[PDB]
């Protein structure tokens, strides 16, 4: 079969044209010759001849592909709910359609398809000729001839699909761009692109200018970026490139696009394969290439010097590395001359931070054995496609025998048959790999056979080089001793290199990425960013040498990656062009420098990735070390990313300078130039993983991914969505990404299938609607992952877009039916469900190929000749697997997530991943199926046949009406049998109905989701961040028992399954939202319902984006209620009763009650934290990351435990703790303040009063403390051991040993045990002092303190007059007011919150009972907009209470003795003479017991905080003014209370006097600190406690200081 | 106190022999590269450079 | 068991300065082949 | 007893040793700088 | 019979040392003549 490919995957090679043009004699060369013409171009300028290639217009109908993606886009929005966005959706695709440059090209796509189709995969040498519009095309075996006009250009067939591919990208680009437009603030950019199409393809330059301009447009865009916006480094990338000296158009083209929008530059810029590929120059790139791998840049005597530094650096960080590991060195011999600091710290075990900067110490300590060599690689590594050369006798079989005729005048000795095999996998088949110790036995002792020294260079293709980049295919034993190097510094040596450990552990990488991101923007850590061009024809032996010998060394291996670090050198090298063949002498290459080499200074590209990962690592580190800077050196490949923090005494400009020229000398030592051409510093643009980041905020890839065994649609249909899928994973948007894959699928589908099904709108409806989870194509819609990121049930997502497919558009239910034909197995498979606990039980009809398994299989086993695959496969692995699958169906409650989490960790799911990944090998699938061409063409007739009969399937009615999750849960019923349960998820669209507060009833609120933004948001903020937030199986195994018997499962099934598996092992014992959310606060208050939370989150926030880039603007908060009632399921988790014994058996051949341990783990958990966060400072406490996620909790679960247990364990660990006064100062300063994972927790936690007064600790220490609110309460009693020993010193007393040993690591584990203590505590009412129109004035009013003291009474006592039973409050009035009314009982409050619950959360934090909890409706509140009846806080209105302060006190109240208010209702004044004080009882905390009547109770509180302030007096850099005011209060009261006047102002020195602490007015040394404590007022409050009598007993047995401060001389 | 006044002898033989392995090491490096830099162009053998594995 | 420690610990020695025994007698033709270029 | 006569000859074979030891180092250098000077 | 096989031991390693020393020996005048080379 000819032309067997579909797509380019090869470099465009160019010398097999030229040999036919001149040379050859064979047939095929008479009929080439005949069709060129007299102007027959080259194939190196072929994109000079398809750029004039155009069809005539609307030449395909594709109307109805028009109409289908408006309902389709239009079906999936409105499922979503999303439906104001609908309009826009839908008009982006129809608009990108209609252009008629866009569909031109469109047109142009489907005709090179159509094309590439009809050839590829044929049998015939030769295919008429094929119209193209006004193209000739003609094909000749692998050559193909195109005739545009009185023009040839005969190409081979890679061209004519790099035109093909050309095209489709376009395609891609153009649709993309005009749906991307359609969506932003600056929209309709298409323009530009089809500008920039038509400037492009105007170029004639030379070929090797016009690959110039094309590889350096993102570049020069880059440089451009980073010019206009960089604001402290300077920059002179776009300096470098030559595009405005050659194509001046592109440059104003592209400034433009900056002018308009960077990232819109950024991201048009990015596509580089939109543009025709080169062909390779091979005589010049080869020549270059071989040239290029033995040039010497530096002598090897100073490589081999340079080389020893980087031994000395590489021992250091290991050093290091493993000491922060083990605390311990390892096994190391100190040389003669060792520096005693080494030994000490040798000795000592210890790692001195002086050796970073003294590396060269080092040069005296040589590391010992610390391992083996793993002379046994896992199958992972082994099974792969990787070509490879089986020895050298196969040389001759890279190459064209006519060719080689013709070029030498002699014939070239092949033998019939190649000399073993072609591939990695078929080597270890033909069991070549099975003694693969011995096979790397040379390598060893160093001196590899000749049979294993020779390497074939391959040129890679898709590249924008002239003169290509070669990547090397290396024989068997080579491939293999990679491997195993490979492996070994990845896994033993790799992860203790400290510097470098810290750039695979995706925890570290993910926090310094996000502390780049928020340290950029506003400019203190500049990256620069080092890309190496000669990197991989770069490193030579010298300079690698000392590190192999180390290596050496380390692992006991003697001259092992010595061997590798000299092996070029004696290696031949040829390049694999064919029809270029080098000479053959005896059977061997003979060297010329253009196609072979013999021996070579360095081994190429793709080998020894690792070794010289770590020696860049290595002198990147020794060049910023001298330099004395703060790096965190970021990346793997030959580009790296530096990250440098700011300095605080030089401005980044010199930073960077000086880091710049240490990186060129250190870089030049390792001969390794470095030029300006790659080497770029900013604060703006920064790149890693492939993705450009512009200030922070990731460039949307939109434009590029979207422009990204035997063919067949179901294969092209998944590869389009998985890219889509990992688009949308990017930074891409969900909704471009939708629309975009929703357009290429249409295409697609158009390209292969006949007219009489695409032209059948309702059809291809339908069949784009239909999934895979019910058994039909890969599409781009039914994917819920699109926008979320956790796992997610398809089905009800899929039956949902049914259900509105049906009900919205002409579509019948018959036509669902007939598209779906379901078709229930006739027995279950458990096996695929094990395998996808998601899927149903039914015939995958468009699967290309099922049961392939069992064949590829018995493949294997068999036509093997090998050792490890028949140890393998000793028998069936697939029956084996069916056989588990089918013992695993026996638990009773089915959870077929269990079952894939039960089998996953069994030597059956390894098997099966070998087999499968046995199948991803390309022609080992042939080897089995033995021909592809009648099998396309079967499978293609097959589908076509699929889709016209009218035949339904099961009828699917009862399936689509109501709600899908029980949907769902009846078709795995019926398709299963027995009532499967435990995995499906609700579709959070059904679950949820998104409502915009300012129209709803209150019936809407009983059950929502609060969304409260900030400020108006805007397109603006999208894109701007805002202020809110092996033997391992065998320990997954122990772990997951652990977590099985803590939640009491003790099955002896379970038990004895386990134990059989370690037995067998030997044991025997978002980021798209993000941003967004960040300007949004959220909240939770229905306490009805883990992963699929976070689901419900993102949709809020997609609906807030979609109202947003509709052209709409949110200012109020929105909702998301509750619909589906009964997609509410209630879970109750049940037993894993097995039934059947299991019968599996094994492989073997492949490879006290809980709460008081709870709270004091939550004591001792709690005081950790904060010890870290006093410790971090200003810029380190916007993580809300606790010392150990302290916060995935819930807050009934933490009231079960008795809080007094809890609050014993922290003040005895506090006061055990007992740190100096540093760290004691930061905690007092930061908890009276609220800071991160601290006090702001505990009081997340502590808004239920109940714990408060049922505190123990707090009821005795209530009327010891004074406090002026709940932030102030909480606070004194979690400080009390270091201020009030009086009392925690008794409670000290409980303590037990064995709780203390309860380790944290199972911190998780006494919580499950607690999650059902009990029922948590009331809240109870406490009344305030209430008022009657006959009563007994007993003089206590609540808000004494308050200076609307008279106006909350005042209120209080017109409320009871006009007898109200409903009083409105606005958010106006003042809060301890409306507090104070809140507590009257018989009362309803009905605040008018408008939507916004923040006054009520107000009220309750502050209330300390659950007099506002009880009396304040909530549903109507939050429904309310405007008084309806009496209200409070407007001054004017029907039914408004207003209260108009006299100026002159005209009345004394019995009650009150000065009336400085008159009270008026709708304009009436109410009169409330009469009124009386009501009798008083147990009263709530408002009123400030602590100081109570009895005097005692403040001589009490007044000496506690007199003793702590001296307390705090002895704190060395303590700012204690704060706490003197609080003081300061309590002895204005006193002095009231003894009739002493109240100065205004008061003057206190403070200070430590003979180790003493000081606290006087009058100054008497003169190292007391002045303290001056102004505004200073009588509190009416003291007025009741100032009894005559009551002067004298204040000052019996106080402090003397105490009584003089309080005495005023 | 007989067997640990020769155990420190050991010790400072075993030394000397880590000493001895660190020096040749050195010339074994200088060796190799030199044999390898008259390696390219030639059919010069790949003569070993460690006996076996034990 | 020290002294069967021990003499274990010396046997592993004498193997690894058999060891330096064919290594540095490997580096003879290496060297001399040197010379014969010459 | 019979364990003195195995101490002094290991005192000769350390003086040999390091009689040896400098055998190396003063040939170190010359085979050092022979590898500059080329 | 621990210390006579010692004592074996400490003869075998004795004549290895002699076989070191004469073998340098058969090695220093060859590496210094390629000074003279040079
Ligand atoms: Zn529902
Ligand atoms: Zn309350």
């Amino acid at each position: 079969i000819n032309r067997t490919d579909q797509s380019l995957k090869n470099p465009l090679l160019g010398t097999e044209v030229s040999f036919c043009l001149k040379s050859s004699s064979l047939p095929h060369h008479v009929r080439a010759l005949g069709q060129i013409k007299a102007r027959n171009l080259a194939s190196c300028d072929y994109y000079l001849l398809f750029r004039q290639v155009v069809l005539p217009p609307e030449v395909y109908p594709i109307g109805v592909l028009i109409r289908a993606a408006e309902a389709i886009l239009t079906v999936i929005v409105s499922a979503w709910k999303l439906d104001h966005m609908t309009k826009t959706l839908y008009s982006s695709v129809r608009y990108a359609l209609t252009n008629p440059r866009v569909r031109a090209q469109l047109e142009l796509h489907i005709a090179y398809q159509r094309i590439v189709g009809q050839v590829s995969y044929s049998r015939e040498a030769d295919i008429g000729p094929k119209r193209l519009g006004n193209m000739s095309l003609q094909f000749i075996q692998s050559l193909v001839i195109a005739t545009i006009d009185t023009t040839s250009c005969l190409m081979t067939y890679n061209h004519f699909l790099a035109a093909a591919d050309t095209a489709k990208s376009r395609c891609h680009l153009l649709i993309a761009s005009v749906v991307q437009g359609a969506l932003w603030e600056q929209g309709s950019f298409l323009d530009h692109i089809i500008n920039m199409i038509d400037i492009i393809d105007s170029i004639n330059l030379p070929h090797d200018d016009y690959f110039t301009i094309i590889k350096s447009i993102f570049p020069y865009s880059q440089g451009l970026v980073m010019g206009r916006h960089n604001v402290s480094v300077s920059s002179d990338f776009a300096s470098v490139f030559a595009i405005p000296e050659l194509c001046p158009q592109l440059d104003s083209l592209l400034k433009k696009l900056l002018q308009l929008d960077p990232v819109l530059l950024l991201m048009v810029s990015s596509v580089q394969k939109s543009w025709y590929f080169p062909e390779i120059r091979m005589v010049d790139g080869s020549r270059e290439q071989l040239h290029k791998m033995r040039v010497e840049l530096e002598t090897p005597q100073a490589l081999l010097s340079y080389g020893h530094t980087l031994l000395s650096i590489f021992r250091a960080e290991f050093i290091k590395g493993y000491v922060s590991k083990n605390a311990k060195w390892p096994p190391v011999h100190l040389l003669p001359g060792c520096d005693k600091s080494i030994k000490n710290a040798r000795e000592l075990g210890r790692w001195s931070p002086a050796f970073d900067r003294r590396w060269q110490l080092f040069e005296k300590v040589v590391i010992l054995r610390i391992a083996d060599l793993d002379m046994d690689p896992d199958f992972n590594d082994i099974v792969s496609d990787k070509a490879i050369i089986s020895s050298r006798r196969d040389w001759v079989f890279e190459y064209n025998a006519a060719a080689f005729w013709k070029k030498y005048g002699e014939r070239l000795e092949r033998p019939p048959a190649r000399s073993g095999p072609s591939r990695l996998v078929n080597a270890l088949i033909d069991g070549r790999l099975d003694n693969i110790p011995a096979l790397l036995e040379p390598f060893y002792r160093g001196a590899v056979e000749f049979e294993d020294r020779l390497t074939v260079l391959v040129p890679k293709e898709k590249e924008l080089k002239v003169k290509g980049r070669f990547f090397s295919k290396q024989t068997l034993a080579i491939r293999i001793y990679q491997v195993v190097a490979e492996a070994a510094l990845k896994n033993e040596v790799m992860p203790y290199l400290k510097t470098h450990s810290m750039t695979m552990s995706s925890t570290a990488l993910t926090h310094l990425l996000n502390r780049l991101s928020h340290t950029i923007t506003k400019g203190d850590s500049f990256v620069i960013n080092l890309d190496y061009s000669s990197w991989c024809n770069g490193f030579r032996p010298e300079l690698q040498a000392p590190i192999c010998r180390q290596l050496d060394q380390m692992f006991n291996c003697g001259y092992f990656f010595r061997t590798g670090c000299t092996l070029p050198c004696f290696t031949t090298f040829i390049i694999q062009d064919r029809f270029n063949p080098p000479y053959s002498l005896s059977g061997e290459p003979v060297e010329d420098g253009v196609t072979c080499a013999v021996g070579t200074k360095t081994m190429g590209e793709g080998m020894r990735q690792k070794l010289w990962t770590i020696l860049t690592s290595c002198w990147e580190i020794i060049a910023l070390r001298e330099i004395n800077v703060t790096f965190n050196i970021l990346g793997q490949g030959d580009n790296q990313t530096i990250i440098i923090h700011k300095s605080a005494s030089q401005n980044n400009q010199l930073l960077a300078e000086r880091a710049l020229g240490a990186l060129y000398k250190h870089a030049r030592l390792a001969g390794h130039n470095l030029k300006v051409e790659e080497c770029w510093v900013s604060d703006c643009l920064y790149e890693y993983g492939k993705k450009l980041f512009f200030r922070g905020v990731p460039v949307p890839g939109c434009l590029k991914q979207l422009s990204r065994l035997f063919p067949n649609l179901y294969s092209k249909l998944a590869c389009l969505t998985s890219s889509c899928l990992s688009a949308a994973m990017a930074d891409t948007s969900p909704w471009v990404a939708l629309a975009t894959g929703v357009c290429l699928y249409l295409i697609e589908l158009y390209v292969e299938l006949p007219p009489a099904i695409i032209q059948d709108e309702s059809l291809l409806t339908t069949l784009c609607l239909v999934g895979p989870s019910i058994g039909g194509l890969p599409t781009p819609a039914t994917l819920p992952s699109v926008f979320f990121r956790g796992m997610s049930d398809p089905l009800p997502f899929q039956l949902a877009l049914l259900q509105t497919l049906i009900k919205t558009t002409g579509v019948t239910c018959s036509l669902v039916n007939r598209v779906v034909k379901l078709r229930i197995a006739p027995y279950p498979d458990w096996l695929s469900l094990v395998t996808d606990p998601t899927s149903l039980n039914i015939a995958q009809v468009y699967r290309p190929e099922r049961q392939i398994r069992r064949w590829i299989e018995e493949a294997i086993a068999t036509s093997s000749h090998s050792s490890r695959i028949a140890t393998f496969f000793q028998q069936p692995l697939t029956e084996m697997a069916q056989l588990l699958a089918r013992d695993l169906s026996t638990m009773m409650p089915l959870r077929p997530r269990d079952m894939s989490a039960l089998f996953a960790l069994s030597n059956v799911a390894y098997g099966l991943s070998i087999i499968d990944l046995f199948q991803k090998s390309s022609t080992v699938v042939s080897a089995s199926q033995a021909d592809v061409a009648l099998e396309s063409v079967r499978y293609k007739e097959s589908i076509i046949q699929g889709l016209l009969d009218t035949t339904e399937g099961y009828n699917m009615q009862p399936y689509l009406e109501g709600c899908t999750y029980l949907a769902a849960k009846q078709l795995r019923r019926l398709t299963w049998g027995r009532d499967l349960v435990g995995v499906t998820m609700p579709f959070v669209a059904e679950q949820f109905h998104p409502h915009s507060s300012v129209g709803a009833k209150a019936e809407l609120y009983l059950d929502a989701i609060i969304y409260c933004p900030q400020e108006t948001l805007r397109s603006h903020h999208l894109t701007t961040r805002g202020d809110q937030p092996a033997a391992n199986l065998v320990k997954d195994t122990l772990v997951l028992h652990q977590w099985y018997k803590v939640r009491k499962v003790t099955d002896p099934h379970l038990n004895t399954l386990m134990a059989r598996f370690l037995l067998e092992k030997g044991y025997t014992s978002t980021g798209y939202v993000n941003i967004l959310s960040t300007w949004l606060r959220f909240s939770s208050d229905y306490l009805h319902s883990t992963i699929h939370f976070q689901h419900v989150f993102t949709y809020g926030c997609l609906y807030a984006d979609s109202v947003i880039r509709s052209g709409g603007v949110i200012s109020t908060p929105y909702l998301l209620s509750a619909s589906c009632k009964t997609c509410f399921e209630k879970i109750d988790s049940e037993e894993f009763v097995l039934a059947c014994e299991p019968q599996y058996r094994g492989a073997e051949w492949l490879i006290f009650d809980p709460c008081v341990s709870a709270s004091y783990c939550l004591g001792i958990l709690i005081g950790k934290s904060f010890l870290v966060d006093i410790r971090a400072s200003g810029h380190d406490i916007m993580e809300q990351r606790t010392w150990a996620n302290l916060e995935r909790f819930s807050v009934s679960d933490m009231q079960k435990l008795p809080w007094s247990i809890v609050i014993r364990s922290l003040w005895r660990f506090l006061i055990g703790a007992r740190l100096l006064q540093f760290e004691k100062a930061g905690l007092i300063r930061m908890l009276y303040a609220a800071t991160g994972p601290t006090f702001s927790f505990l009081m997340k936690v502590f808004q239920d009063s109940a714990l408060l007064m049922d505190c123990a600790p707090l009821d005795r220490l209530s009327p010891r403390i004074n406090f002026h609110s709940r932030g102030d309460l909480v606070a004194k009693l979690v400080l009390l051991p270091f201020i009030n020993p009086g009392i925690v010193e008794i409670e000290v007393s409980g303590i037990n040993s064995k709780y203390h040993a309860v380790s944290e690591a199972n911190m998780d584990l006494y919580i499950a045990a607690a999650k059902s203590v009990g029922v948590k505590p009331t809240q109870f009412v406490e009344e305030t002092n209430d008022f009657t129109a006959r009563g007994h004035h007993h003089g206590c009013y609540s808000l004494s303190w308050s200076k609307s003291r008279n106006q909350s009474q005042v209120l209080k006592m017109v409320v009871r007059k006009l007898k109200l039973c409903v009083l409105y409050i606005y958010p106006t009035v003042d809060p301890a007011v409306a507090l104070d009314l809140c507590h009257l009982p018989a009362l309803t409050i009905i605040l008018v919150l408008g939507g916004d619950p923040a006054y009520y959360e107000r009220l309750l934090e502050m209330d300390l009972c659950g007099a506002v909890s009880s009396r304040v409706d909530i549903p109507h509140s939050l429904a309310a907009r405007t008084h309806r009846g009496f209200a409070v806080g407007p001054d004017a209105g029907p039914g408004v209470i207003r209260l108009d302060r006299l100026e002159s006190v005209c009345y004394a109240h019995p009650c009150l003795e000065e009336l400085e208010f008159n009270a008026y209702l709708d304009s009436e004044l109410v009169d409330i003479s009469d009124m009386c004080c009501l009798p008083l009882a147990t009263p709530c905390k408002a009123l400030f017991r602590p100081i109570y009547r009895s005097l005692q109770s403040f001589r009490l509180a007044l000496m506690d905080n007199y003793s702590f302030v001296m307390d705090l007096i002895m704190i060395r850099g303590l700012d204690i003014r704060p706490h003197l005011e609080e003081f300061d209060e309590l002895l204005v009261v006193g002095q009231h209370i003894l009739g002493q006047p109240v100065l205004v102002e008061v003057v206190y020195y403070v200070g430590v006097v003979r180790k003493r602490p000081v606290l006087a007015r009058h100054p008497w040394s003169a190292d007391l600190k002045r303290i001056t404590v102004g505004g200073r007022a009588p509190c009416p409050s003291a007025a009741r406690l100032r009894d005559e009598d009551c002067q004298g007993s204040l000052l019996v047995g106080l402090p003397a200081g105490l009584t003089q401060l309080l005495i005023i001389d | 106190d007989s067997i640990r006044i020769l155990g420190e002898n050991i010790k400072i033989l075993d030394r000397s022999m880590k000493t001895m392995m660190e020096t040749m090491k050195l010339m074994m490096e200088k060796v190799d590269l030199l044999y390898a830099s008259t390696a390219v162009g030639t059919s010069a053998p790949m003569l070993p450079s460690h006996p076996a594995p034990p």
